């Protein structure tokens, strides 16, 4: 919604725990949320007040102590009122649906002119990030940068059929992985390290999701948004790309898996770190020049902390976490 | 009851003849350490050193010694983070490749056998330019070519 | 129409060998089950002993 | 509502109010604060979390009232058991007085085939 | 033997060998060797342990020098009522009897941890000879097999 | 070839195996062991039979439907073998991965009965303790078990014997020579593929099966006959 | 009222006591034990209030 | 109700070392 | 049974409408949060659901058109209009529990996929349903 | 309440990840399919013939069958906990491919299916 909420402590109560949102469409969703809670609290207050009026006015002892008798007025029908009380909800939900369609169409659009495209791969149980596209204005060298690793992408493309002929799924092999993305610059999460996806400020970004096995979900609470990442997203007719117009402010933001995926589902965290535009150009130049260097070293090279801060890796020991300390620190 | 905090699967260790040293916290690990003594005569040390220091200090394997006997291991460049230094006797490193992807390094090695016994155990010291590891290691024969070697009356 | 004791599949008797599900016939299974459920209550009386299977 | 019709005996009203208030307090104390911790970024089906998430205090309040809500069934089980065999006997077809439906036109408990006569 | 393995061994006296460098194709050692295989209390199980498991072993009093490196030898006959304890669990280091499910800890000198057995599995002292073959350094220090009234302990 | 195979193997490892075995195959403390030095045989047995990836820790990982093609399995096995070798696969004289040729040392078209007779004694001494006579399975301690030997192909039998999966002991080629392993394979496949002459095998479990059969349904049908012939009054 | 106030007194002593203990323990397994004490405290609080809520307008006579 | 000759060794395993003689 | 038969045409018309709407919409409309194409599960599900309500509505109507004016379908019926026989009802039967046990054996056999368990469970199930359906007809013993 | 106990503080104090997953899966299944739907049909069975003025229900033995098959479904569903691996642990929704045999091979995952089927 375009209209801002009331703000202040009233706004803090109304948004009821939602983050402020680090994108323009997160601001829109948070606005809409606060206003629908103004509405919801009105409904809840008046109807709880009716249920209290029932306790304190419509009692039988109060009625008998003032001489009302045995029975009340045996009214059962009021055709106009039971029409109006039905028609008013309809015209309420129609307005709710109008604003819903506005906000949904702004959030869900795919015409935001992305400048950085990231290919995201989920698996049991961590994340892999890679830069598919970086348009020239911030790219390494200035020429529009494509990220595909052709040899490895070709190996994945050739895994689409079994040479021994076990090709049951519409002619394709059961272990086809040709839908997955392989880029040169990649960051791969491990049990020991949180994957930190570096992105620039004030830049339109595209995320391209998919999973290696089982459904996962890409929930950044600071975007106020999540989408499921599927294996073979096109066979499921699941729109695998989404776009944000910008991240408004820089910092480190946690992200979690928000669809049940098995044992270590609660340990599948990532960090989304957002840096200056020129700092991102430097980061991508460094990584493109010396591709053996790791993610932490590039982060240090542009003057940021080597490892995630909004979240930490878990102690893998199945019993050591018993007395509270379930996080392992890094240098 | 078997899916508990103590499970049978989570306890299991690598069904290999060598020992290991290093935890989730230690900067440099060693995996599958074993004194490989051939039945012909050649001997050496098999191991894999793995750098996982988060301060990004490289560790150079300076020296290796087995029951006080010095090891000859061909020249190795330092182990950067998430690199691995594989080592075996040359006869057994000729049976595998050296990957171009990632960061793996094969170095042959050899010992002058003082007379170790099959089945026994000996202490092995790895010394890096940063520090040291000590680990017990069993003396064992190398693996055979699978499915070619019948036994004979003699 | 149904096998009952494929002795050929079991091989001759050897004191060193054994099988997993090496049960007796059904009318004796109760005795084997008794042997399984009895705990290791054994008596050690100086130079003598009463085994648990007593 | 239908324990008298089912059994021919009433339940203890005081024990029922204890059951109600325990259930009510425990329930709202359990699941009201979960709206906040869910909005704040906790996903469902999470066995473990980090103390940096900011989730701890909400989970602690919720679990305390969860155990209260679990205690709520102790007076309920006792009320059912006791009243089933020692409860106040029903002497009227409709012990609440103003039964609308047809089940209050027959005895407490009904006979095998429900109705000794129909209105 | 590899570093977590089990072999069933029998007593082979030197006068019955007929293999290796001294093999003669006219020496007919078969029936005596079968006589060795078919003794009731003859079967032993020779276990090679991993190194990190071998250094967790708790020996029995008087039997600390019976092993040879990572090689341990235990009587294969169960101390309950005489079945072979032929099921070595390579990861748990339990030796399991299929008859009535007795479990013996191999890192605890063969002491039972489940089932109706009460006594620990006897341990054989072993070593290597000058030619590099494994031999029995001595006899068991206890009677073996199931218990009887006359057996002490 | 071998470097492209190692590239494919590394890429598959990075999105399926790296959470429990680490990026450098070192192991993760309570999630999985170190793969340094397991060989191509371990990866073949585990991936091809379907045992890997494990997806919950229990008493025992079970055989299930495979997640990777045989070619993908061999790619991953190449990549793992580069991290310190180990035992390898059994190839035949032409270079194909060996299969039906392992059905006894003297194989030539059909299984020879001398191989079955020696492999029967070898199996009854080294294997049947856990897998029961003729390999129907058995129960171990605390929820563990020795599987049924039907689903395994000959290569998988050989690599099981070499690698010692989970609580199974290792049998190197110095312990059981190549010919003894091939005779054990011959015995498994003879008994697994010869119908019993005396009719239905009842699972070949042993006396409990024939017990249940008779002492329920056999006496039930003759009780039914008695009720047909006699009076219920 | 009677036992109402009695319960409300007792339960407070239990509840506060659990609140003292859940700070001492503090993330171990015994934290759970502390919470159970606190819950029982709250239960007896509500029990007292429930008694009051019944004797404010009883729906039964002791006849 | 325990065998009186089945004790743990008081002395701990000392991590000993083996060898074999040889011609060279 | 007029009102019962007739009120099944509310949901029939509604579910048929939602079926055609959903079908055309999922094949023609495009939004950034889904891929265009006819969604076959919801299509088949809604049309078969309208089939279920059509089935009941049509059968009950085709019966209603030739049942007499019953006292329970009459606004001023006296209680003595249904006096007489009401019908036969089973007073007792052990065979429902038997059938549940047969289905339990079948389901556990399917779980473990033991073939003998599946065979025995199917045999038990046909037997117990047969004995249920022969309960009130078994002959008198002729001895 | 086991779930709420383990969520009381950050680390895993007595449950594992697997056991927590089994717990929420079976909590959801039991509460929806073995409490909810059968109590609906139980209240219906009792009061409905009393409300419309019938002596019996139409098909008495089918009613008995419904009760017993629901109990057997419950027993089947909960029998998964008696395995060493344990119950099903894919959430009461059983999303795919997480429910395929390739991704959830324990026998409890089959038991859950037949349980809900019987109910
Ligand atoms: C309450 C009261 C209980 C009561 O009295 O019960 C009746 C019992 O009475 C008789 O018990 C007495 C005695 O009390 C028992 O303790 C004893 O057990 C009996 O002898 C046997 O053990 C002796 C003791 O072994 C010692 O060593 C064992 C450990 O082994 C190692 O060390 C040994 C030597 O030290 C070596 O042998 C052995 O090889 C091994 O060493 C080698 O191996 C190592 C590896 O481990 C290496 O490291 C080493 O270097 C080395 O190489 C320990 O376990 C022991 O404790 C102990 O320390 C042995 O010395 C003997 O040789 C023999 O084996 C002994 O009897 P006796 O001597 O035979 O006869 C005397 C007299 C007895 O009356 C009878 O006849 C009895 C009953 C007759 C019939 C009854 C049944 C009736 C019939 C049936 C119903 C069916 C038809 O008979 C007579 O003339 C009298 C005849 C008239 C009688 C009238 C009727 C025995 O008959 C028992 O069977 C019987 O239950
Ligand atoms: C799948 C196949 C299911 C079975 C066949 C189809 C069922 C309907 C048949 C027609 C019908 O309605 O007859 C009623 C009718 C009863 O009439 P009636 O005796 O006058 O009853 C009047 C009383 O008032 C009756 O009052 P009552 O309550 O005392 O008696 C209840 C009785 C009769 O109930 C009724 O007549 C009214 C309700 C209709 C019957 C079905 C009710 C629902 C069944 C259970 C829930 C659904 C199960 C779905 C299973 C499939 C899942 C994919 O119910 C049944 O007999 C139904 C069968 C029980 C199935 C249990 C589930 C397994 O049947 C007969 O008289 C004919 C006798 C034979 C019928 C059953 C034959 C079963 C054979 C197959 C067994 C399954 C094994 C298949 C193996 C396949 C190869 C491996
Ligand atoms: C409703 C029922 C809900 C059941 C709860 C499920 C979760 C079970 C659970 O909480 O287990 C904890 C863990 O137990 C096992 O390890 C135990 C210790 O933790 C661990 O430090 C030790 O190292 C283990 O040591 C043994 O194991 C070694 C292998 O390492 C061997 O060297 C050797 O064996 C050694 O001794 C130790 O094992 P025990 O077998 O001795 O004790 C098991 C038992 C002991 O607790 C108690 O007495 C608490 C008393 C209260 C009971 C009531 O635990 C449990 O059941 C406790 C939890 C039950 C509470 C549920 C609510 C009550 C309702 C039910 C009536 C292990 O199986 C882990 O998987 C598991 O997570
Ligand atoms: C009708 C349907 C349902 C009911 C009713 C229900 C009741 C509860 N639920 Fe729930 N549930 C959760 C918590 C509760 C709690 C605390 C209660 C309470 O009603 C439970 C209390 C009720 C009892 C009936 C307890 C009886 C107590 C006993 C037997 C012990 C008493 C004795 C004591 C305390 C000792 C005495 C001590 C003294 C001092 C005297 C939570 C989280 O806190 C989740 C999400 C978990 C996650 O990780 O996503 C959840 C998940 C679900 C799901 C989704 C499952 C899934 O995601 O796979 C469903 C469908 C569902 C349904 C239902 N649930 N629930
Ligand atoms: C009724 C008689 C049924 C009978 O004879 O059973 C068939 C018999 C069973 O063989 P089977 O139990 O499968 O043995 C496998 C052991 N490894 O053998 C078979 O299964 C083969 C039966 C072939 C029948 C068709 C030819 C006539
Ligand atoms: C008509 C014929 C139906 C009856 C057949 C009974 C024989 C059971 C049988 O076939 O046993 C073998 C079977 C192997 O399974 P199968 O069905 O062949 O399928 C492949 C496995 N998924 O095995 C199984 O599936 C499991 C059979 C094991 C039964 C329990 C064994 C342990 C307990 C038995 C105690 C002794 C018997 C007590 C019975 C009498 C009591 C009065
Ligand atoms: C009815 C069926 C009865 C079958 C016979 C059971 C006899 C068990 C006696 C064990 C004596 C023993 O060997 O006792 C000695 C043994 C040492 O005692 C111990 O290990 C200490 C524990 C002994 C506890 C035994 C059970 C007590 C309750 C009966
Ligand atoms: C954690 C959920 C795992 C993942 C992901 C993979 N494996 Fe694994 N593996 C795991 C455990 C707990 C074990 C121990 C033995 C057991 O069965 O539980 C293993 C074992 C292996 C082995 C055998 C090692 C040996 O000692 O011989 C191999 C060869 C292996 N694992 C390979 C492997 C591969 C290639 C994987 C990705 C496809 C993979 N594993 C996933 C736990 C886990
Ligand atoms: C008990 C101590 C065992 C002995 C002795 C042998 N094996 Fe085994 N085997 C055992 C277990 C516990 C397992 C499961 C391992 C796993 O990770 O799943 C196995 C497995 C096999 C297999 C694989 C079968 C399959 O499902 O693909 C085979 C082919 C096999 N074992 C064969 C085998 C042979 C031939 C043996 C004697 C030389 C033998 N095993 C010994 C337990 C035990
Ligand atoms: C081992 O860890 C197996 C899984 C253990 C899960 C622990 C939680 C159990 C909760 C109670 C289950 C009741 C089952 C009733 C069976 C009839
Ligand atoms: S014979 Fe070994 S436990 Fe019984
Ligand atoms: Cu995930
Ligand atoms: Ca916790
Ligand atoms: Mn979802």
């Amino acid at each position: 919604c375009e209209v801002a909420p009331p703000g202040g402590v009233l706004g803090d109560f109304l948004r009821m725990g939602w983050p402020d949102g680090i994108t323009p469409e997160a601001v829109a969703m948070g606005n809409f949320w606060s206003w629908v809670w103004v509405a919801a609290w009105i409904i809840g207050i008046i109807m709880w007040g009716l249920f209290l009026t029932a306790i304190f006015a419509w009692g039988a002892k109060r009625a008998e102590k003032r001489g009302e008798g045995e029975f009340p007025k045996q009214l059962q029908y009021n055709v106009p009122l039971e029409l109006v009380l039905t028609i008013v909800p309809i015209i309420i939900v129609m307005v709710l649906f109008f604003f819903t369609v506005q906000t949904q169409d702004k959030v869900t659009a795919l015409d935001k002119n992305p400048e950085v495209t990231v290919d995201v791969t989920a698996y049991q149980w961590n994340w892999k990030f890679g830069y598919s596209e970086i348009d020239g204005s911030l790219a390494p060298g200035g020429q529009d940068y494509q990220g595909s690793d052709p040899e490895r992408q070709a190996a994945a493309e050739a895994s689409k059929k079994d040479p021994s002929g076990d090709n049951p799924i519409h002619g394709n092999s059961k272990s086809d992985v040709s839908y997955l993305e392989f880029n040169r610059i990649e960051t791969l999460g491990t049990t020991d390290e949180i994957p930190v996806m570096v992105l620039p400020v004030n830049t339109p970004i595209e995320f391209n999701l998919a999973s290696a096995d089982v459904a996962h979900s890409f929930w950044v609470p600071e975007f106020l948004f999540k989408r499921d990442a599927y294996a073979h997203p096109e066979a499921n007719k699941s729109q695998r790309v989404f776009q944000i117009e910008e991240i408004t402010e820089e910092g480190a933001f946690v992200g979690r898996c928000a669809e049940m995926c098995g044992t270590y589902h609660a340990m599948m965290n990532f960090e989304l770190r957002v840096v200056d535009r020129d700092s991102f150009a430097e980061y991508i130049s460094f990584r493109d020049s010396n591709p053996d260097a790791t993610n932490a070293q590039a982060l240090e090279h542009i003057g940021q902390a080597p490892y995630a801060t909004s979240t930490s890796p878990f102690v893998s020991d199945r019993t050591a976490t018993r007395d509270g300390e379930n996080t392992q620190s890094n240098a | 009851c078997s899916a508990g905090q103590i499970t049978q699967t989570s306890s299991q260790v690598a069904a290999v003849d060598g020992n290991q040293a290093g935890s989730a916290n230690d900067p440099v690990l060693v995996r599958d350490v074993t004194v490989h003594l051939t039945t012909d005569g050649e001997a050496g040390v098999k191991f894999t050193a793995i750098n996982q220091d988060t301060s990004h200090t490289s560790h150079t394997l300076e020296s290796v010694t087995v029951d006080g006997e010095e090891v000859e291991l061909d020249d190795a460049e330092p182990i950067e983070r998430n690199c691995s230094l594989v080592a075996d006797i040359q006869s057994e490193l000729d049976l595998i490749e050296e990957p171009e992807v990632g960061c793996i390094q094969h170095v042959a090695t050899s010992l002058e056998n003082p007379g170790f016994a099959y089945g026994g155990v000996v202490p092995v010291e790895f010394v890096f330019d940063t520090g040291a590891i000590t680990i017990d290691a069993t003396v064992s024969a190398p693996v055979l070519e699978s499915g070619v070697e019948n036994r004979e009356v003699g | 129409v149904t096998t009952i004791n494929a002795i050929w599949n079991l091989g001759p008797y050897n004191p060193s060998q054994v099988s997993a599900g090496s049960q007796p016939d059904v009318y004796m299974l109760w005795t084997d089950g008794a042997a399984r459920v009895m705990p290791a209550w054994e008596l050690y009386l100086g130079n003598y002993t009463i085994p648990a299977v007593f | 509502f239908w324990f008298p019709k089912m059994t021919g005996r009433m339940m203890d009203e005081r024990l029922g109010k204890i059951h109600f208030w325990l259930t009510f307090v425990g329930f709202h104390g359990t699941f009201l604060i979960q709206h906040w911790v869910g909005n704040m970024g906790m996903p469902r089906r999470y066995a473990d979390y980090l103390d940096s998430d900011g989730f701890t205090i909400y989970n602690q309040i919720s679990t305390v009232f969860s155990f209260l809500l679990g205690l709520s069934v102790i007076p309920f089980i006792w009320n059912v058991f006791k009243s089933w065999r020692y409860g106040e006997l029903v002497t009227v077809d409709d012990p609440w007085g103003y039964g609308n439906s047809l089940e209050w036109a027959t005895s407490c408990p009904p006979p095998r085939h429900n109705f000794a006569s129909l209105p | 033997l590899a570093a977590a393995s089990m072999e069933t061994v029998f007593p082979l006296p030197a006068e019955m060998v007929n293999d290796g460098a001294e093999y003669d194709p006219a020496k007919d050692v078969y029936e005596h060797q079968m006589h060795s295989v078919h003794g009731p209390r003859n079967a032993v199980m020779l276990i090679r342990l991993r190194t990190a498991d071998a250094e967790k072993v708790i020996e029995r009093e008087g039997q600390e020098s019976f092993h040879y490196g990572d090689y341990y030898a235990y009587s294969k006959i169960c101390t309950h009522i005489g079945c072979p304890t032929s099921l070595y669990e390579a990861q748990t280091n339990r030796i399991l009897c299929p008859c009535h499910q007795s479990q013996f800890d191999a890192l605890h000198y063969g002491k039972p941890v489940f089932g109706p057995a009460a006594r620990a599995l006897p341990q054989l002292p072993i070593t290597v000879d000058e030619e590099g073959y494994l031999i029995a350094a001595g006899n068991f220090i206890e009677p073996l097999g199931p218990a009887f009234w006359e057996r002490k302990s | 070839d071998d470097q492209a195979l190692i590239s494919e193997g590394k890429d598959l490892y990075d999105v399926a195996c790296i959470t429990c075995h680490g990026v450098n195959l070192q192991g993760v403390e309570d999630r999985g062991p170190s793969l340094v030095g397991v060989g191509e045989g371990a990866v073949y047995f585990q991936v091809h039979s379907g045992r890997m990836p494990i997806l919950r820790n229990e008493a025992q990982a079970e055989r299930k439907a495979p997640r990777y093609t045989e070619a993908q399995t061999l790619a991953i096995a190449a990549y793992v073998a580069a991290n310190g070798g180990g035992p390898g696969l059994v190839y035949n004289e032409d270079g194909t991965l060996a299969m039906e040729e392992l059905r006894g040392e003297n194989y030539d078209g059909q299984i020879t009965s001398a191989d079955v007779a020696r492999g029967g004694d070898l199996f009854r001494l080294n294997c049947a303790s856990c897998h029961n006579f003729t390999g129907r399975g058995g129960a171990l301690s605390s929820g563990k078990y020795a599987p049924n030997l039907d689903a395994a192909n000959e290569q998988e039998i050989y690599q099981a014997m070499l690698t010692g999966p989970q609580n199974m002991p290792k049998f190197s080629d110095r312990q059981l020579s190549a010919d003894e392993k091939k005779d054990i394979i011959a015995f498994i496949k003879s008994t697994k593929e010869t119908p019993s002459p005396g009719g239905y095998s009842l699972g070949s479990l042993g006396p409990v099966a024939e017990g249940l059969f008779m002492w329920v349904f056999g006496i039930l049908v003759l009780v039914a006959a008695a009720m047909w012939i006699g009076s219920r009054s | 009222m009677g036992k109402s106030f009695a319960l409300l007194v007792l339960g407070a002593i239990i509840l506060a006591g659990g609140v003292w203990y859940t700070i001492e323990v503090g993330y171990s397994v015994m934290a759970i034990v502390a919470a159970l004490i606190m819950a029982a405290g709250g239960g007896i609080i509500t029990w007292g209030l429930a008694v009051a809520a019944d004797v404010n307008s009883p729906t039964s006579h002791k006849i | 109700c325990s065998p009186p000759h089945q004790q743990d060794s008081p002395v701990q395993r000392t991590n000993e070392i083996l060898t074999t003689s040889q011609n060279p | 049974m007029k009102s019962s038969a007739k009120l099944m045409y509310g949901p029939t018309v509604f579910m048929a409408a939602m079926a055609v709407i959903y079908i055309f919409a999922t094949m023609h409309v495009s939004d950034g949060g889904s891929v265009k194409g006819v969604e076959w599960v919801g299509s088949v599900a809604l049309v078969l659901s309208a089939g279920l309500t059509l089935m009941l509505g049509v059968y009950l109507h085709f019966t209603e058109v030739r049942v007499d004016v019953l006292p329970e379908d009459w606004e001023e019926a006296e209680v003595a209009d249904k006096a007489g026989t009401l019908g036969f009802f089973s007073p007792s039967s052990i065979w429902p529990a038997a059938m549940s046990g047969a289905v339990g054996f079948l389901a556990f056999g399917v779980v473990y996929f033991h073939y003998w368990m599946i065979a025995v469970g199917l045999m038990l199930l046909i037997f117990t349903i047969t004995k249920l359906n022969l309960q009130y007809g078994v002959p008198k013993e002729k001895h | 309440l086991l779930i709420r106990a383990e969520l009381f503080t950050p680390g895993l104090q007595f449950l594992s990840n697997e056991q927590f997953n089994q717990l929420f899966t079976m909590h959801g299944t039991v509460m929806l399919l073995l409490y909810g739907t059968p109590i609906v049909w139980g209240f219906a069975n009792y009061v409905l013939p009393l409300q419309i003025g019938a002596p019996d229900v139409a098909f008495p033995r089918l009613n008995a069958f419904g009760f017993w098959i629901t109990t057997v479904g419950g027993v089947a569903m909960l029998t998964g906990f008696l395995t060493p691996g344990g119950a099903a642990d894919f959430g009461w929704t059983m999303y795919s491919p997480l429910s395929d045999a390739i991704h959830s091979p324990g026998l409890g995952s089959d038991m859950w299916i037949v349980g809900v089927g019987a109910t």
